[PDB]
């Protein structure tokens, strides 16, 4: 059912924070632990993340996450520090545990990926 | 000649108010300490007539428990503003299925400011949600058309502690010490105490949990055994271990519905797909019934008997209803009471808006509990209704049975120190 | 406390509202018994004889049949319907005793 | 000669204490204590005991207990606050004429058991309880809502005038006056001691005292000072005057859900026979009764052509004869009786739903409609008069305490003082 | 001459002892009945009359308030008249009664007898 | 003199002895005052006296208890100190007072002093 | 040699009980009259141990005051319907400028009829209002998201009257008459009383206003002195006059907020000069403080003492506060306690939403008072805390510390009339 | 798990079993996950954690023991013509570039 929107697009100044947000759709934004693909020209690797599901947020593997799960606004948000010009690649948003009930522990990849959008730092 | 005596050791049947002696609601209310060294005095050659079915100590316990329960619940969050139409759909699992027994409901709830309403959602148990129209997704909470629903305070524990009922000055409690006493008639071995032993209040239907055990074999107790219009309490001399669990970890969402009015509801469920179940050893249960049957047939000889499931009514009477770690379980006992004369799993349901009292003027809402729950308890007796062959069913009761089964040994009497007797010695004057 | 309750006379020897009601009644019962002993002129005594003769109408059994052979509890039942009679007589005998004590030209 | 001290002495003093009552009804529930099946009375010899009904504290105690029970009983009931919305009102057309005169048909938008939903509901209401919001407008509100808490009386509890005996606590006694012509104040030279009063029915009315005691004297006129025009005159009769009050119609009740087990009751329709209410008072009985009252007034007011006039003004509570006829509150016009100079008379009467009841008006009671017709049969046992050359009397009244004072004029409470002080006899019982 | 009345002293004495808002009122009534009972018993006790409905003392029966008595005439038919004539001195008489008992104790505390 | 008067008196100079919430508090205070009064009276009655200021009984002193002569302990010590100096023997004295009265009740049980 | 029992013995034991209150709310509640000529009894050769820090009368007076405060506020107008978004701007005055401390707020409320709404205006203090957003004129009242706010009924001033606490039968109050008593330990000049003297229940923080002055020289009382965590109560032997005022002329309106109930909103401010201020004579303050230091140096000798003005913590801690004419003042004392060892004006602010005591439920709304207000009070003592020479801070403390300064001379004792002593006399006639 | 899968863009007309086996330092905490794309689009889950199938999967295979997560892609042909890569959902926020094994 889920139809995550592409992140707000940007053409940021170099080393500007990569501030963007992905509108949520056809999912509970109140659950749905979310992640921001760590987009790159070759392949995304690792992610920034936040979850309404656990009242929590976490640091990115690089730069910063500055992530939030704005369940109230029906949107994912992040603003990684020091966006590199090389960061100008599209990042999809997706979430895990969007279900009413989970048959397993939270140790699985999200599949509902957004069309994505790039920030041309 | 008449002689006046004072301090004569005699008494009369009487009804008085007994006092209750020892976060926890029971501990908070029954603040009066118990006697660390209680005494019991055997009365040589005293015959006393007892009747557990007419014992006002049972009614007193019933009334005081309800009063405490109401006092405890009263100063808590009201759920009135949540009595709105709900938009409910299928509680989709992370599995390619719908978890049964749950609904995913959304609604427009007024918040702290009266100018704002927000769309909130929560998972609810199917049992507490009622459909407003056929062929429709619109639902209401089950009790919003009948009475107020109040959320129990998360800071208040209802876990029972042993309660001692104590007579006031001028009164004493007589206790029956005949191990084979059946609840009515004379007891030929009695003693006097000031306080009862500690009885944990237990709320349970069908099966009697965490009580005392019988001595001298299994005792079948009834107001009238012949009369099939009355309840039979079976008091066991050996317990049956029962282990109940909820094999999941719930996470909850907090919705503010007023000025500090925090409402809690299930946000998500992580865990197994079985909502709840109870584990009863098979051989233990099978031996227990054989012994119960041996005793039932001494009252109903040369007849075959059978055990059947409860015949009808709502969950409180048809299932085994109990409090497990603050959660409310409604277990299917048809797996036990199905026989004619290694373990057994009883599937269980969970409910959040409950009564458990004959009064429906107010309901309690049980907020979700985080973490997994395991309860181990002792089955000390059975509640049976009798209906050639005889049929016994694990029927319900007025919840007084959970006290009648412990208070059957006690009677309250008033002490009457004055009396007169004849002599042959006229008062000397000056 | 009760001791040999199961013995014959021949062996005789020596929320806030509810709580307030219990305390008050304990006091009322205590005082009522003390007042009654005072009226009969038995204040301060555990055993007090009087000027009222024993009536055969209350019990026509003798002392060897009433004492030694009857349980205090049985005795109270046997004469339960005379308690108010004996008590009325006890009050009057004390009233008559006062009448004589309070006669004039005597002190 | 030295002092002798006595205890158990038959002495008493005036006192004010708490009295208790003795026998789904509200009074039966509260005044749960049984009466003495064999009540005693002690006759006193030569005791010129002073009685004063006007200052008698038993009246005030009875008044306060009545108010307390009324409120205690009404409190655990449905509030009608949810109905205080603008009402859209038109003509009530239950009759063939399309007019029923005293009632209006009002529609309103009220929240149901679903807090997010409101529905258009309607009911018929009496004009006496509906307030117009502005001129030339169909927009109305419930009377007194903006100034008070309006609570619906619950059908689960009965209210009727069950006679109640008031009993003294231990240490106290009630003295009773047995002088047939005592007349309110002064020494009563034939008195007795009782533990409980006779049973007094808590009947509430404004002009004519109903279902009370009859006087031993033909008519007795009681006042603090009959020549003082600032005080109320209570006239007690030795004969009952029968009055039959009728509401010759049948109301169809409807029910509006307003919350979680909360519901409002209202008239949905009226079956027929337009006269709203009326009372039948015997004509010949009244003429004789009123003339007899005058004969007694002439001994205080020895003037010819003494007159009677209707209550001069104020709201219905003081201009009409108010009573509870059986769930409905009647406000009847007695101007047809109190109009004279010294087979039946029909008194026009109206029905009201929101009742102030007492002098305290920060709260009000709503009387649900009563299904079926009412024929209340009662007798006048006394009249309440006030006075303005030749004097004029009117059916005026007091603070509704007159209603119990009119029965509690024979009783007073005294404290028992069993310890004597110092009579003498003997010396001292030394050794 | 209030002679017969002495035999009713017992009858009166025995009659002295046997909805939240209501509950308070009822408890107050019960408590006060007890307090009044005990106040009288305590007073008879301090005067040395415990256990007696009728007792005698040693007081001056002072001429400053006590006039000459009569041969069972003065000793009036009505108790309520004494409540108006003798009672006027209650506040001095009760004090005299306590002092007379205090004097008896002083005469026999522990100086004489054992 | 006053309610406690010379509370600081030497034993040898002892001389002689001489609205709902609010409603609940007041009732409790009244009830307790009554209970305390009655307990003292009941306690004295069971020791063989009432109506007395001073009671003499059939109970000897231990003489290990004070381990002092009467000429000092019933003399050069204030009543207030007297209480402080009982040294947790109060319940012993009270038990002994009950035992001696009980012995008296046993000796008076035959009760043959009749017509 | 033999035991004698005595009754009516003038001895006692330390005890705690319920004292009764004896001679608005204060006179209404403490309806019981007092003795116009209390019979104080001097006790010859009696030494008693007093302890003002452990004296439960302080706690009892505190709890009774809270109960009365709440009983008075309870049957009054609720301000629940005012939890709406407020659209606020900068309030003006009769002086065509801006009042820095006031906001002019417009809002939509329920009127007499439930189906109607009206737009109303009211003035509020900056300290009564919190923003719902950043750079946007959207506000709420400060306690809306925490608890209900109840408006005080205008008919009750709560003006302190002397209160006397009286012993119940069986109890007595002992009083210490040592003019240099430090609050604990033996008192060698004692007397008994029936009731305490009349203590006015005046509420303040840093400076104790009104009550009696010390008979002796300035006495510094502390539970420990050495422990910097304890409250130091400085009881002056000379008062300091303090004159406080709100020179502005206020006017008010009345907003119906539903049937029956109405809100006493502030209408307008005219004659605006200063929100509030207090005047303390300079010479008096300097000598008074110097004398306090002279005494502090007896505990901390050979040190040059300084003060640290206004301490730290919240408004209720760092700012002096009092009820003046019904309005609540929060005054800046930093110019009084910044010294090193003709008048000083202390700037002062006003609040409408009041939260006295540690509980923030039942917040009180103080209706505005029309016209201008002046108060003259007596500074009778200081509350100081500690923290190379010693540094002292003015500061608040538990509210209980306010009555400790009045009740330090009194103790509750139970009278124990029964006792036993030797006679060497045996009972006569067996 | 901060290491790549042993992929070399091996591919075939059918049964393109380029089983790189998510050799992410053999420490995936058994949360190996797979996704693939043949478009300028987000990759779709190819397989669920470890051996579990992706929802609505076809022509696919997976295995894992936090290591050696062989994924032979069943006998997939056209279905396998996509770039694909491994990830460890429960370890080091790991991702393998893996390879464009898209036939
Ligand atoms: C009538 O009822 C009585 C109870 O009121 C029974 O008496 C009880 O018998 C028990 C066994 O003999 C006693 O237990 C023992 O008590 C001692 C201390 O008293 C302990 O040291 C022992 O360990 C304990 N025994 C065990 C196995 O734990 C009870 O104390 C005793 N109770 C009382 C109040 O005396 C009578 O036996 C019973 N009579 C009949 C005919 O059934
Ligand atoms: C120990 O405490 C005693 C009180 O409990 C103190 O006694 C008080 O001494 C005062 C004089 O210093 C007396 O003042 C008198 O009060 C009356 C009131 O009506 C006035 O007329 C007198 O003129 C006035 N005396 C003078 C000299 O002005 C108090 O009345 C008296 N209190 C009592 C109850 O007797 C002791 O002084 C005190 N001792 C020590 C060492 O501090
Ligand atoms: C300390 O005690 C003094 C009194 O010794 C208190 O001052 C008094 O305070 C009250 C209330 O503010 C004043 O009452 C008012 O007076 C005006 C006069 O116009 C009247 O209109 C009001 O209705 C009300 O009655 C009283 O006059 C004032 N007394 C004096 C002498 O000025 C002071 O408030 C106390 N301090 C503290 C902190 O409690
Ligand atoms: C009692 O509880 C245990 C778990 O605590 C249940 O044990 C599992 O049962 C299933 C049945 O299909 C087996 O596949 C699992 O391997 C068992 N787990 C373990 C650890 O042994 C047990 O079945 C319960 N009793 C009953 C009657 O169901
Ligand atoms: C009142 O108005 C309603 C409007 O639907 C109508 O059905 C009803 O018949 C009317 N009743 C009377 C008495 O006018
Ligand atoms: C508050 O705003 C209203 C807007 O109509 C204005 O009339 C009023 O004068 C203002 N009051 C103040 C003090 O600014
Ligand atoms: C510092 O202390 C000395 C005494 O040691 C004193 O004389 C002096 O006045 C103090 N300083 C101040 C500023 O008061």
């Amino acid at each position: 059912x889920x139809x995550x929107x592409x992140x707000x697009x940007x053409x940021x100044x170099x080393x500007x924070x990569x501030x963007x947000x992905c509108x949520x759709x056809x999912x509970x934004x109140x659950x749905x632990x979310x992640x921001w693909x760590x987009x790159x020209x070759x392949x995304x690797x690792x992610x920034x993340x936040x979850x309404x599901x656990x009242x929590x947020x976490x640091x990115x593997x690089x730069x910063x996450x500055x992530x939030x799960x704005x369940x109230x606004x029906x949107x994912x948000x992040x603003x990684x520090x020091x966006x590199x010009x090389x960061x100008x690649x599209x990042x999809x948003c997706x979430x895990x545990x969007x279900x009413x009930x989970x048959x397993x522990x939270x140790x699985x990849x999200x599949x509902x990926w957004x069309x994505x959008x790039x920030x041309x730092x | 000649w008449v002689t006046v005596y004072y301090g004569v050791p005699v008494w009369k049947d009487a009804e008085t108010t007994l006092f209750c002696a020892s976060h926890n609601v029971w501990a908070t209310h029954c603040c009066v300490p118990t006697d660390p060294n209680p005494q019991e005095i055997v009365l040589e050659n005293v015959t006393e007539n007892f009747n557990m079915w007419k014992n006002n100590m049972v009614e007193q316990m019933h009334e005081d428990i309800i009063s405490l329960w109401d006092q405890s619940l009263k100063p808590c969050v009201k759920l009135t503003p949540l009595c709105v139409t709900l938009n409910c759909t299928n509680a989709t699992a992370s599995n390619s299925s719908i978890i049964e027994g749950m609904k995913n409901c959304s609604f427009n709830i007024t918040t702290e400011l009266r100018d704002k309403r927000e769309k909130k959602n929560a998972l609810f148990y199917k049992l507490d949600i009622v459909q407003l129209d056929g062929n429709s997704s619109q639902y209401r909470l089950i009790n919003c058309n009948t009475s107020a629903i109040t959320q129990a305070c998360p800071k208040v524990s209802f876990e029972p502690i042993p309660i001692h009922y104590c007579a006031p000055a001028g009164f004493a409690i007589l206790k029956c010490n005949n191990k084979t006493f059946t609840g009515t008639g004379p007891c030929n071995n009695v003693s006097t105490v000031q306080c009862t032993h500690g009885i944990k209040p237990v709320v349970s239907t069908q099966l009697l949990l965490n009580g005392s055990l019988a001595e001298g074999e299994i005792i079948i107790r009834s107001e009238n055994i012949t009369d099939n219009g009355k309840t039979i309490l079976v008091h066991l001399n050996e317990s049956v271990k029962i282990e109940c669990t909820r094999p999941n970890n719930k996470t909850r969402t907090s919705i503010r519905i007023g000025p500090g009015q925090a409402f809690y509801a299930t946000g998500q469920v992580i865990g197994d797909i079985r909502e709840a179940y109870c584990n009863i050893s098979e051989s233990t249960w099978n031996e227990t019934l054989g012994k119960v049957v041996k005793q039932l047939r001494k009252h109903f000889p040369h007849k075959n008997i059978t055990f059947q499931p409860s015949s009808g009514g709502d969950l409180e009477v048809t299932t085994h209803s109990f409090n497990c770690g603050g959660e409310f379980f409604y277990c299917n006992t048809s797996g036990l009471f199905n026989s004619t004369w290694d373990s057994i799993t009883l599937p269980c349901r969970i409910k959040q808006i409950i009564n458990m009292w004959q009064e429906v003027g107010r309901a309690m809402y049980a907020p979700p509990i985080q973490g997994n729950i395991t309860c181990v308890s002792n089955i000390t007796g059975l509640i049976l209704t009798r209906d050639n062959t005889e049929t016994f069913r694990p029927g319900g009761g007025d919840m007084r049975d959970n006290w009648r089964s412990e208070l059957y040994k006690y009677k309250v009497v008033k002490i009457e120190p004055l009396g007169v007797a004849p002599t042959a010695c006229k008062r000397r004057v000056v | 406390f009760l001791g040999a309750a199961g013995s014959t006379m021949g062996a005789a020897s020596m929320w806030g509202i509810k709580q307030l009601q219990a305390r008050v009644l304990a006091v009322e019962h205590y005082l009522r018994d003390q007042q009654l002993l005072g009226i009969w002129g038995c204040s301060g005594k555990l055993i007090c004889t009087t000027n009222v003769p024993w009536n055969s109408t209350w019990s026509n059994k003798t002392l060897s049949e009433i004492w030694d052979n009857m349980t205090w509890l049985q005795w109270d039942k046997e004469i339960s319907n005379y308690t108010q009679i004996i008590y009325g007589l006890l009050e009057e005998s004390q009233n008559q005793q006062e009448k004589n004590e309070t006669d004039n030209l005597t002190c």
